């Protein structure tokens, strides 16, 4: 279901990856291409990145490996439930909603904290009416189409 | 019997710090593809040259929300 330019995209993005051509990725290219855009993963970040679509087990991505992660992106059934269940965990009610607050609230003040300007964006992009609830089911509807 | 309560509310907020980590990694996926960020006449002269640096954010991106993803599942 994938068009043939839209493979020699994925193709192109791969070889920016694969600088010496022979159709892998490994810790070094992955964490080369990273760094020249000012990221600063660790080794142990890099491993974990590969093992999740290292379908061989020799700790590289091949193209087909890259190409499905490419195309899947976050529109799985998995993805759909787990980032649903996240959503969940600061759900007192259980009822399927989160105040716009509270959800401002994590995003600013757990794990990978989202700027100012990122959590404004998100709140932006979900829509609040009444108690300022959102219902984050139909927000990962959204992320995961 | 109230040290049980206590217990699972202290096994339910070890899963807070990654269920945090997870709707934030699937957020800056999403916000990829959207985010006034890339609305730029930057933006859009270097997507315009190479498309790839782009699409290699958007790897990257995948590849971390994926990790994201599997430790959460593993706080389960
Ligand atoms: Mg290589």
């Amino acid at each position: 279901q994938l068009t043939e330019e839209q493979i020699a995209e994925f193709k192109e993005a791969f070889s920016l990856f694969d600088k010496d051509g022979d159709g892998t990725i490994t810790t070094k290219e992955l964490g080369t291409v990273m760094r020249s855009l000012g990221q600063n993963p660790t080794e142990a970040e890099l491993q974990d990145m590969i093992n999740e679509v290292d379908a061989d087990g020799n700790g590289t991505i091949d193209f087909p490996e890259f190409l499905t992660m490419m195309a899947r992106k976050m529109k799985d059934t998995d993805s759909e439930e787990e980032i649903r269940e996240a959503f969940r965990v600061f759900d007192k009610d259980g009822n399927g909603y989160i105040s716009a607050a509270e959800l401002r609230h994590v995003m600013t003040n757990l794990g990978e904290k989202l700027t100012d300007e990122e959590v404004d964006e998100m709140i932006r992009e979900a829509d609040i009416d009444g108690d300022g609830q959102v219902n984050y089911e139909e927000f990962v509807q959204m992320m995961t189409a | 019997m109230k040290v049980q309560e206590q217990h699972r509310q202290k096994h339910f907020e070890k899963r807070r710090m990654p269920a945090a980590n997870l709707i934030q990694a699937a957020w800056r996926l999403y916000s990829t593809d959207m985010s006034r960020a890339y609305l730029t006449a930057t933006w859009y002269k270097l997507d315009d040259i190479m498309p790839a640096v782009k699409t290699v954010i958007r790897s990257i991106r995948i590849l971390k929300f994926l990790v994201a993803k599997r430790k959460f599942k593993e706080t389960l």
